[PDB]
């Protein structure tokens, strides 16, 4: 069955007060009362790249070269690939090439 | 041997920068999602650099930035093993997270 | 941007739109105060189908007790406005 | 570099000369040149300034050396003075041995990272050194307990020497 | 939600609830609209053919059998509207549904950010203060001395009066506060 | 083709047989339960919407639940053989079980170490 | 526009 | 694979298992069998830093492919010929393994025929 | 950027979204066709898997009988 | 590891076969791909597993982004039963979703070719468990099946969303990251796999049915799922089966375990430790 | 404000809903919500979406670009 | 506060007047009130509410404790902290519990048995072992350079 007159009148009055409350929830046009663009490539990326990237790169490079490379086993890299026919920069010798490759089918 | 480590630690510094900006009380004056998205894309480029280096010479790296503690014979140190896996997953994760940050800026609006 | 707000006139228009698309209700006798059983001559299954149509339109369900309380398009409009906080 | 290759050995690098077959420019070479000119030059300038300031204000510090006090083996039991001196000397040597083990382990890790795919063959002497120093460390310091001391180390050594002597009987 | 449940559901209400739930699960199975309309008209035909039952004991038996059939043939994952319970968006904005009494604890600077809103808030508070005594008297008058009591509440019955216990209903947080 | 209820998957309130065979006693019991519920709801709503209230609403049901869970258990505890056996098992059986587990493991380890058959490869920091 | 007040706790402290 | 159903359905006497291959002496049926030759030696493989899995009898082609890629790191799509050479060598090695498998399978069949003759 | 909502009709589509969508679809299909034309090793490989039955006993080195 | 990965990829594909929430479908797809990576680790192919990590990261990022755009355009509506006509109403998102589905199933020379098909060739041509191999192939076919389910019930058929059209995908903040992930999901597997240093020597001498296995089973899964979806379009109610109930209710694992283990644990806690 | 289309435009002919209506009238039944469901089969939604039509989207321009690329490669080599 | 010992829970009721007093204390009907059996487990007069979790509660009703789905003043189950919505669920399932358990156990057992079958009948390729040079890579696998290994000879075919 439908609404009783009791519940219908209560819902009507409650909804009207809800309309009033939600209308009062609006903001006045003065609310709230608070107390060099150039282009994106030329300016916006420029100062960000020179501030948040370049200066941290300076500090990181300083720490890496003068506080990490000065320690013995801090930065350890694997040996480079040495192929036949290569010339060693540090030593100066050329390692001999491989054999004659008897298969030339493909 | 310096540019490689500098790029890795610069990835980490560029990631740590928006956290310090968040706790440094200037968020109300800047566009924080856009700033973080630019931070992620610059981290992705700076991570593309060791990707190219490893694709060239296959250098395998181990970097011990900071010594944390020493307990008798165990020397707990902050070390990074810059591998094929580390480099490639770092680049892929940074690219994906750049897309995720921009999509989050679109999607979590009115939040 | 997305998700435009609801208005009272929009809710009324959409409710009357669905009720006019209903075949058992002739659109010339339909009013916003037309009772489903008094002057429309419908039944409880028809009312349940009407409420399900309104749920399908507005993308959210009405609970069963309020749904069986609803018996006229004005009541449906008032329920939708009260649920969605449409004050004007 | 404050470190020395006598205690941190490192094989000399053998890098190959570049042999670019392709005609494309190398972005790695371009980026390294730009990175040097932009980052490395100001960093080395400010580091040279810092070094010359340190040269203006130069100070020195020394490494403390302890004379050898008599060992606990010649200390009478119940004589807490010489026992204390020997115990402090033993704790000092224990800490030195901990750092020796750290040095050997760091050397082994450096060997493994340097060799990479050839570590199972080219780190044979590093692994042998690690195994020998690990065996010696286990013979002198293992199973002492949380209250490790010169007395406990001496008792363990005496027990081990007694077992070795009894095994040497037959 | 806006109405309180009674002591028990009558037979007609149980049948209507079964009909609506059956239609929802039928749409969950059918997916496509034309197929759903066909099978929903068939389900309506079944309910119509069992509508005119006069014994009411056989009607309760048919309701029990229909409920057994529904529980055998229900969709394991029926469609739920997102705002409905069990949905994806249900209770999503409860983290943002801040109650209105934190403005009482707001600092005078934060109040000074919003002068007109707080003036209207004070007007609402004064209205609540008078209406509370008025509605407590009304609820004492309206309460039966003994007998059956339900959760329904009276409206305002005189001019210049408000319904009892209106504050938590009228000043509830919005469903989309932001 | 029948739903079998469980303690962890209960019977639906629309599938239980007690719903369809109703009695006037059950109807008046439900009406009395609704009356009790409505009285409690009315009292709570008065206390909730009172503007002069400056504190939280105390819940005697929550107070009773906490008191029954905390301070009433030992006054209402009586030693029976069943709970004596249950307490003895739940207080000793895990202890005896883990005692035998650890004793067997450490005895095996000590035997292997004393006979030399257990090799400590690089265990230097125990 | 039609902007509405957002109820927030005291973030001042 | 038809070998799998022949082993698990017909019999396992003539169908061999992958673990003990070969189960016959290498000179059985071969009058002279030359030893397999290795082109790239241990020093060159160690300098090329090949993994121990890939130090097989195509290590020289792998070394050539790696040298090509290191030389022409830009334009990485330039060692297709070396990639094809290394893949063809691996295909030949796989064909040799298949030849070994079927050789010892036919030797198992020959053993069964000898047993039936005796 | 904002577009007018439609109640029950088909929405009005901007040129940018349809152009970019068909561009991405065409780019995917062009890449697939180009790679399939150039290196069609997705099908059959390029090594022509041998049938072992045609290998001879003289090259498999089994003794005759 | 091989057995565990095969079991979980089969189970998660089966669970994904009959889901309705699009996020649930692609999450079970993610779990199936993780099971495939665990299979690849069960074989001695870790580098193929890492390559599949990268390629699958691209696929799932773009797929989830497209699904989120669908959800935001349909006003936080998440299940596929109230979608439809997405190909015509959201053309950019539909195009990128189709790209993601094809690259997940392993259409040739996309980003999924260079990891998934090498994994399928390796599992076909290496000595492993037979049942793990069979259910891995069935899981790949079912991956094609649920991708077709997504494509059908979202991008195809008639509209089923509520009438008020509030679709607006014209924001560059939406278009640009999806475009970048689309470029990734097209070209990144190719670029990465041609820049990978050669390791874990693949076998390439295999019969034709062991070479085109992944493509054949993907096409078969697409055709089977298309026929099943047309049967669902056909106007007839069919009686539900325990297989479909098992698939839809996630194999009864969440209900059974998440009801029996918290109950036993917390009941043991209160009824024994604290009280007794 | 927002203006709704004229509800009289929602007819039933040429529809799967019309097929459903024929099937129901075969059983002596009438479907009254068909016009409410009619908007999903009319106008810009009135079209059969096919799985080849979804997969082969942009295939024409992709093949055209492929042909142009082949011609460019043949001209350069 | 104003909570006294007559409103706090007490001992196990013996007499009908004690049962009526307990029911009035817990705001329950006398017929609905039924305490735990007097097994000496410390329950006292606390009621035996039915073992249904808060998921079975009506979600469309405005409970006084909306997270708990409970009203104010109604008796609280002894295991509310186990039956909260963040925890153990007792809601009815579309398929019965015994059938769910049997299907789950049968699926797991069938998968385990099939894995065992595939293990005892492995699938492979008609190939021999992988061929490796230099005595199966003795030195690079880490053999003793001083020791001479037993030579491993591989032949062409
Ligand atoms: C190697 C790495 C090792 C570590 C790895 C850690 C992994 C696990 C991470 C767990 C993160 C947990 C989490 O989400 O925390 C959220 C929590 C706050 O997030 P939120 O939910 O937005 O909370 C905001 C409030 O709800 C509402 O506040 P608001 O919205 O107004 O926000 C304003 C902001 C404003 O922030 C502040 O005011 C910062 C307060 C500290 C200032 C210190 C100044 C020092 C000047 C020296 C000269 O406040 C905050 O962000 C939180 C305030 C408390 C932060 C305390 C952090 C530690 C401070 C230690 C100081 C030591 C001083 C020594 C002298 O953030 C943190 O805990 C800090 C960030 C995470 C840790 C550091 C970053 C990672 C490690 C880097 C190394
Ligand atoms: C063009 C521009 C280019 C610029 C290039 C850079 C120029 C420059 O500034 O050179 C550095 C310049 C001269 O460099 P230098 O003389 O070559 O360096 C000698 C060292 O500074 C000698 O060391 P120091 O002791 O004199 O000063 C450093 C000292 C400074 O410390 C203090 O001042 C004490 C704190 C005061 C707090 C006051 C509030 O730091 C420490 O003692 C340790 C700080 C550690 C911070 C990070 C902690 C990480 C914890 C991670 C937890 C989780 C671990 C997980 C592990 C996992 C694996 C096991 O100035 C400094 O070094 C002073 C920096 C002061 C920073 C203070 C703020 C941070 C604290
Ligand atoms: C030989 C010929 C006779 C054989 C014979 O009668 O055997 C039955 C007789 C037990 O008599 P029953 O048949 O249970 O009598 C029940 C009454 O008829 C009917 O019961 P009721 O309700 O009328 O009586 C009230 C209550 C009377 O109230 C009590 O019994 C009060 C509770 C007494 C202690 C209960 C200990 C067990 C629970 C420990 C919980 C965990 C603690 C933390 C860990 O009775 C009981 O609770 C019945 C069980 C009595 C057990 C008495 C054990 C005495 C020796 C205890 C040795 C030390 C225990 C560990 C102490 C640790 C200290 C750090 O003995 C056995 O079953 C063998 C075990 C004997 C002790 C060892
Ligand atoms: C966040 C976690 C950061 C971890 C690294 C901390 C680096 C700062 C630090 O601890 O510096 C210590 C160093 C002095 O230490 P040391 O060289 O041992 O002393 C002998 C000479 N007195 O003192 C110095 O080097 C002083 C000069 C510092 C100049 C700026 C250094 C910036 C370093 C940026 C990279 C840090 C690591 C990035 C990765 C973090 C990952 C979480
Ligand atoms: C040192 C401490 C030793 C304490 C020994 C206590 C022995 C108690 C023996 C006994 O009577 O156990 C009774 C118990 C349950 O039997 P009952 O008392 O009838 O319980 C009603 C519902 N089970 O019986 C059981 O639980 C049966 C156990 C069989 C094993
Ligand atoms: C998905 C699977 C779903 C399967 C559900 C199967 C349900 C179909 C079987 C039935 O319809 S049995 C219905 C039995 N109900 C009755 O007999 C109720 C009859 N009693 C009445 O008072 C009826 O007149 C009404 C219709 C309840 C009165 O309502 P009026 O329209 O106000």
């Amino acid at each position: 069955s439908g609404y009783t007159p009791d519940e219908k009148l209560r819902l009507q009055q409650l909804r009207e007060l809800r309309r009033r409350w939600l209308k009062d929830q609006e903001l006045s046009p003065r609310e709230p009362v608070l107390p060099k663009n150039m282009v994106f490539k030329a300016y916006r990326s420029s100062l960000f790249a020179v501030s948040h990237v370049l200066i941290p790169m300076w500090f990181v490079h300083y720490y890496v070269k003068y506080h990490m490379a000065t320690k013995p086993y801090t930065i350890v890299s694997s040996k480079p690939r040495i192929f036949p026919g290569d010339t060693i920069l540090e030593t100066g010798e050329v390692i001999p090439p491989m054999r004659d490759f008897p298969d030339q089918h493909h | 041997m310096n540019i490689f480590t500098t790029s890795i630690l610069l990835i980490f510094i560029l990631l740590l920068s928006p956290i310090l900006i968040s706790m440094s009380n200037l968020i109300k004056h800047i566009n924080f999602p856009l700033y973080t998205t630019t931070s992620i894309k610059f981290s992705f480029i700076i991570s593309l650099l060791p990707l190219l280096m490893f694709f060239h010479n296959n250098m395998e790296y181990m970097i011990t930035t900071w010594h944390w503690v020493t307990m008798n014979s165990m020397e707990l140190k902050m070390s990074f093993k810059t591998d094929f896996f580390s480099i490639l997953f770092t680049s892929v994760a940074l690219f994906v997270t750049w897309s995720i940050m921009q999509f989050s800026s679109w999607y979590m609006h009115s939040d | 941007s997305d998700a435009p707000p609801l208005t009272l006139d929009g809710i009324k228009d959409r409710v009357l739109y669905v009720l006019k698309l209903y075949d058992k209700i002739d659109p010339e006798k339909l009013s916003v105060n037309s009772h489903f059983m008094k002057d429309l001559g419908l039944d409880s299954l028809d009312q349940v189908e009407i409420i399900m149509a309104m749920e399908d339109e507005f993308g959210f369900e009405i609970p069963d007790i309020d749904a069986e309380k609803l018996m006229c398009p004005q009541e449906i409009v008032d329920y939708i406005a009260d649920k969605k906080d449409v004050y004007e | 570099d404050s470190w020395d290759k006598d205690v941190y050995p490192e094989p000399p690098s053998r890098t190959p000369a570049p042999s670019p077959q392709t005609s494309l420019p190398n972005p790695i070479t371009y980026l390294t040149k730009a990175y040097d000119l932009v980052v490395d030059w100001p960093v080395t300038l400010v580091r040279e300034f810092i070094e010359r300031q340190h040269a203006k204000n130069r100070t020195y510090y020394y490494h403390r050396q302890y004379r050898r006090v008599p060992d606990i083996t010649e200390c009478k039991e119940g004589d807490v003075l010489c026992i204390y001196e020997a115990e402090m000397q033993w704790r000092r040597d224990f800490k030195v041995d901990q750092e020796i083990m750290n040095i050997i382990q760091e050397r082994l890790k450096a060997c493994q990272q340097r060799e990479g795919e050839n570590y199972q063959q080219n780190c044979a002497k590093e692994l042998e050194q690690f195994t020998k120093v690990t065996k010696a460390y286990q013979d002198r310091y293992l199973d002492l307990g949380a209250y490790y001391s010169a007395r406990k180390c001496l008792a363990k050594q005496k027990q081990r020497m007694l077992e070795e002597r009894k095994a040497a009987r037959q | 939600a806006f109405c309180a449940p009674p002591a028990y559901l009558t037979h007609q209400q149980k049948v209507l609830r079964l009909y609506k739930r059956a239609l929802r699960h039928l749409e969950s199975w059918c997916i496509h609209r034309d197929k759903y309309r066909y099978f929903a008209c068939l389900m309506r035909a079944r309910f119509e053919e069992h509508k005119n039952e006069k014994d009411m004991m056989r009607a309760t038996q048919l309701l029990r059998e229909a409920e057994e059939e529904f529980w055998q043939n229900q969709h394991p994952q029926p469609y739920i509207f997102p705002d409905s319970p069990g949905g994806t968006s249900f209770e999503r904005y409860e983290c943002y549904k801040v109650p209105e009494w934190c403005l009482d604890y707001w600092h005078p600077s934060e109040k000074a950010m919003y002068p007109d809103y707080f003036s209207k808030r004070e007007q609402w508070k004064k209205l609540r203060m008078e209406s509370w005594d008025r509605e407590v008297k009304q609820l004492q008058e309206e309460t039966s001395p003994d007998g059956i009591m339900t959760e329904a509440l009276p409206p305002a019955r005189r001019e210049g009066d408000l319904p009892p216990l209106w504050w938590h209903i009228v000043t509830r947080p919005r469903e989309r506060p932001t | 083709s029948k739903y079998k209820p469980a303690p962890l998957a209960t019977l639906p309130s629309t599938l239980d047989p007690a719903e369809y065979d109703v009695s006037p006693e059950t109807r008046r019991a439900q009406v009395e339960r609704l009356s009790i519920r409505a009285r409690l709801k009315r009292e709570y709503l008065l206390q909730y919407n009172d503007p002069k209230r400056v504190s939280h609403i105390e819940d005697p049901a929550l107070i009773r639940w906490t008191y029954a869970r905390s301070a009433n258990i030992y006054p209402n505890f009586r030693p029976t053989p069943k709970n004596s056996l249950l307490g003895a098992v739940a207080g000793f059986g895990p202890l005896i079980f883990w005692y035998y587990v650890f004793k067997t493991d450490r005895d095996r380890k000590e035997r292997l170490i004393q006979e030399g058959k257990l090799d400590r490869k690089f265990n230097i920091s125990y | 526009g039609k902007r509405l007040f957002v109820v927030k706790p005291s973030l001042y402290y | 694979g038809a070998h799998l159903t022949r082993r698990y359905l017909w019999d396992a006497s003539v169908e061999p298992d992958p673990e003990k291959i070969p189960s016959f002496p290498p000179d059985l049926g071969f009058p002279e069998r030359k030893e397999r030759v290795m082109v790239a030696t241990q020093q060159e493989m160690m300098d090329a830093q090949l993994t121990l899995q890939q130090r097989d009898y195509c290590a020289h082609y792998l070394i050539r492919l790696l040298k090509c890629k290191r030389d022409s790191f830009p334009n990485f799509l330039a060692c297709k010929h070396e990639q094809h050479d290394w893949d063809y060598c691996e295909h030949l090695d796989y064909v040799k393994r298949m030849k070994e498998f079927e050789r010892e399978r036919r030797l198992l069949q020959r053993k069964k025929r000898r047993a039936l003759k005796e | 950027v904002h577009i007018q909502p439609r109640y029950r009709e088909f929405p009005q589509l901007t040129r940018s979204q349809v152009i970019q969508g068909e561009f991405l679809s065409s780019l995917m299909w062009f890449w697939i066709l180009w790679r399939f034309w150039h290196d069609s090793d997705a099908v059959l490989g390029h090594f022509s898997y041998p049938d072992p039955s045609q290998w001879t006993d003289e090259e498999l080195g089994i003794p005759p009988d | 590891m091989l057995c565990l990965g095969a079991l979980t990829t089969l189970f998660t594909a089966i669970c994904a076969l009959t889901q309705n929430d699009i996020k649930k479908i692609i999450a079970f797809s993610t779990s199936s791909q993780l099971g495939l990576m665990m299979v690849t680790l069960g074989m001695n192919q870790p580098h193929l597993a890492f390559l599949h990590i990268c390629t699958h990261a691209f696929f799932k990022a773009m797929l989830f982004m497209c699904s989120g755009s669908i959800i935001h355009s349909l006003a936080d509506e998440q299940d596929i039963r109230k979608m439809g006509n997405i190909t015509k109403i959201m053309p950019f998102t539909s195009s990128c979703l189709v790209i993601g589905s094809l690259a997940l199933t392993g259409m040739p020379f996309l980003t999924g070719f260079y990891s998934k098909d090498l994994i399928i060739e390796a599992i076909n041509t290496c000595n492993t468990n037979a049942w793990a191999l069979l259910i891995t192939l069935i899981a790949t076919s079912m991956t094609a099946m649920y991708s077709m389910r997504i494509i059908y019930f979202v991008t195809m058929t008639k509209p089923r969303f509520p009438p008020l059209i509030s679709i607006n995908e014209n924001d560059p903040d939406l278009m640009n990251p999806i475009k970048r992930l689309a470029f990734g999901s097209i070209f990144a597997g190719f670029v990465i796999s041609y820049n990978i240093p050669p390791t874990s020597i693949p076998v390439l001498t295999m019969p034709w049915f062991l070479k085109t296995t992944a493509l054949i089973i993907s096409v078969l899964g697409f055709l089977i799922a298309l026929e099943l979806n047309n049967l669902t379009m056909k106007l007839s109610m069919n009686k539900a089966n325990p297989y479909s109930s098992f698939s839809t209710l996630l194999g009864f694992f969440p209900s059974i375990i998440h009801r029996i283990t918290p109950m036993k644990s917390l009941n043991l806690s209160l009824k024994t430790s604290l009280t007794l | 404000k927002m203006e709704l289309p004229d509800y009289r435009q929602w007819k039933i002919e040429g529809t799967p809903l019309e097929t459903v209506q024929k099937k129901l009238a075969a059983r002596g039944l009438r479907d009254p919500w068909a016009r409410n469901e009619a908007w999903r089969y009319m106008g810009g939604f009135a079209g059969n979406i096919t799985f080849p039509s979804v997969i082969l989207k942009g295939f024409k321009w992709g093949f055209a670009a492929f042909v142009v690329a082949l011609g460019a490669e043949y001209f350069l080599d | 506060f104003h909570m006294t010992k007559d409103m706090l829970p007490g001992s196990y009721p013996r007499t009908p007047e004690e049962r009526a007093a307990a029911a009035k204390k817990y705001n329950m009907r006398v017929e609905d009130y039924e305490p735990y059996p007097d097994d000496g487990m410390g329950y006292g007069d606390y009621p035996m509410l039915p073992n249904r979790s808060q998921h079975e509660r009506d979600p469309w009703y405005q409970w006084d404790h909306s997270e708990l789905r409970m009203n104010w003043g109604e008796p609280i189950h002894w295991d509310l902290d186990m039956y909260i919505r963040n925890r153990v669920d007792t809601s009815p399932t579309p398929v019965s519990w015994d059938v769910m358990c049997k299907h789950l156990f049968g699926f797991v057992a069938f998968m385990v048995f099939m894995f065992w079958v595939g293990h005892v009948f492995p699938s492979y390729q008609p190939v021999g072992p992988k061929q490796y040079p230099y005595n199966n890579l003795y030195l690079e696998r880490g053999g003793d350079p001083t020791k001479e290994p037993e030579p491993v000879v591989h032949y062409d075919i």
